[PDB]
């Protein structure tokens, strides 16, 4: 179910801890069931490094610790 | 048929996961360990069977070097279950 | 009396268990609660790291994968 | 029926029908304190009249985001070393010390960027605040490239609960310093994300 | 498959050991008297045993969690 | 404008109304 929510999301740009603990902030293209995330105006920070640009990522949904959502989002309303 | 999902409700007013319902209820604060090997203080908005979460207000907190405390907000959260190791059902904390 | 795992865990309800988990951190407490996925919920939790009394937790759920084992306690 | 199984199958069959019987989620009544987890305070509210207007907060934000256009302008055209803390000190305060000029700020690394934000925090805590480190701290914050690494989101709260405490000291709202504590705290509560900072009013 | 390997252990109630996926510091030992299909074993006169410090902490009955398993033997 | 941060600062700072 909460992944039906996830699905609701595209076009939301946010940032997401990696596993490794990298952030990447971007936009969602899609997101499908098992949770992987594709992206694009993609920004990652990571520990020893600078950043990187990048036109699109895809991710792993079992390679993410956490999505932050940008706080205008309006749950209630997405919680259906 | 799909109103045996009720009993699935039945199981989270019960289960273990009541200690997530108890928060989404009631509006109460919950804290988190987390395999990131920090703690996340939040409340609960939505959850599932396998402890993904939607969270409000969580304070990232976690500690590093004689040891110093840090932390860090989030309005709004999408949590993995995979990231969860356990969780407190009314924590408490300090200033 | 072949024992089989759900039947075994259900049995340790109402009783005093020690969580171990993956992570090398155990948990003692009076298991609560249980449910299809093998998650759990104690009262009364003390957590152990390095087996040193860490903190008390009071009541607790704890995710079934991070289980490495679990026993029950006199 | 009344033997046991010969094969693994039939030996799981056999437990899953078992499994069935059972109850699926069991709750035992108990009958009958708690660590404390320390948390990092909050940012010490202004005194009444001190709290700036939404309306200011929302003017700078957007005012801040353009600023770190240009930042990147600049920023293509291209120091104590990185890891002294004293000498960054000197270099940017000084006894005077150097202004945060494109020509230098640019120059300077993610990582660092980072550093020299902690080593002006650092001075801030023990040293009384100048606008000359009002700039530094101003430029550093426009600098700093996100999303941002946790370390540093938990460093500009530090800072951004360091002038909250400051702006206490305040005895009238003609001192020189409100309107920059003001400023950086609305920056890092509503610009970095951290409204559990910020000054509503 | 791994599964028919144990079935048989249980048939003699074998004493075994296992090897954990997580922790390389550690073996699990015990006689095995009930599992299923995902590999969770109940294991009776249960120990942990440390290596390098040759130590054995007595468990007693404990059920072990099927996705921690490396490696199955008998003893 | 190489001084272009230290002139928006004190716009910044002076704009408080």
């Amino acid at each position: 179910k909460l992944v039906r929510f996830l699905m609701k999301l595209s076009h939301e740009t946010v940032t997401i801890e990696l596993k490794n603990g990298t952030q990447v902030h971007g936009t969602i293209t899609g997101v499908d069931v098992s949770m992987n995330t594709h992206l694009k105006a993609v920004k990652m920070t990571l520990k020893n490094r600078e950043p990187v640009q990048l036109e699109t990522l895809s991710i792993r949904g079992n390679n993410i610790r956490y999505f932050i959502l940008p706080d205008s989002l309006p749950l209630d309303t997405l919680l259906v | 048929p799909e109103e045996l999902q009720k009993r699935e409700e039945e199981e989270f007013n019960t289960g273990p996961l009541s200690v997530l319902t108890q928060s989404v209820k009631n509006n109460t604060q919950v804290l988190i360990n987390c395999r990131n090997n920090k703690k996340l203080l939040g409340r609960v908005k939505a959850f599932d069977r396998h402890c993904n979460m939607v969270l409000e207000n969580v304070k990232e907190m976690w500690t590093e070097v004689k040891p110093v405390n840090k932390d860090r907000y989030i309005s709004k959260m999408f949590l993995r279950g995979d990231s969860v190791i356990v969780v407190l059902r009314n924590p408490l904390i300090a200033g | 009396l072949p024992l089989n795992p759900k039947p075994f865990l259900n049995g340790l309800t109402g009783k005093p268990v020690m969580v171990k988990l993956k992570w090398g951190m155990e948990y003692k407490g009076y298991l609560v609660s249980v449910d299809g996925y093998m998650n759990m919920q104690l009262a009364n939790t003390e957590e152990y790291i390095d087996g040193a009394l860490s903190g008390h937790l009071g009541e607790v759920l704890i995710r079934c994968n991070n289980v490495l084992y679990i026993r029950g306690v006199e | 029926p009344s033997v046991p199984p010969r094969t693994p199958q039939e030996y799981l069959r056999r437990v899953q029908i078992e499994a069935a019987q059972c109850p699926d989620v069991v709750v035992a009544q108990i009958d009958p304190k708690q660590s404390v987890n320390i948390s990092l305070s909050g940012c010490q509210p202004a005194p009444e009249g001190y709290s700036p207007t939404l309306q200011w907060q929302q003017q700078q934000v957007a005012q801040f985001s353009t600023v770190r256009q240009n930042v990147n302008k600049h920023r293509s055209h291209w120091m104590p070393k990185s890891e002294d803390e004293e000498g960054w000190k000197k270099f940017c305060l000084g006894e005077i010390g150097f202004p945060p000029l494109l020509s230098i700020v640019s120059r300077m690394n993610q990582a660092t960027v980072t550093s020299v934000l902690e080593y002006l925090s650092n001075w801030f805590g023990e040293r009384d605040f100048t606008p000359e480190l009002g700039r530094w701290l101003y430029a550093l914050l426009a600098c700093l490239e996100k999303p941002l690494l946790p370390e540093a989101h938990s460093l500009i709260r530090q800072l951004a609960r360091r002038c909250s405490e400051v702006r206490l000291l305040v005895d009238s709202k003609d001192d020189e310093r409100v309107p920059a504590l003001n400023l950086l705290i609305c920056l890092v509560s509503r610009y970095f994300d951290q409204r559990d900072l910020a000054d509503e009013p | 498959q791994p599964i028919n390997l144990i079935f048989r252990y249980l048939q003699n109630r074998s004493r075994i050991q296992v090897w954990l996926y997580e922790q390389v510091n550690m073996r699990i030992e015990g006689c095995i008297i009930g599992f299923d299909e995902y590999m969770n074993l109940v294991l009776d006169d249960a120990e942990e045993i440390h290596s390098k410090t040759k130590s054995r902490k007595q468990l007693g009955r404990i059920m072990l969690k099927g996705d921690n398993i490396t490696l199955l033997q008998s003893v | 404008d190489d001084t272009a941060l230290i002139k928006a600062y004190d716009k910044a700072v002076a704009s408080f109304k």
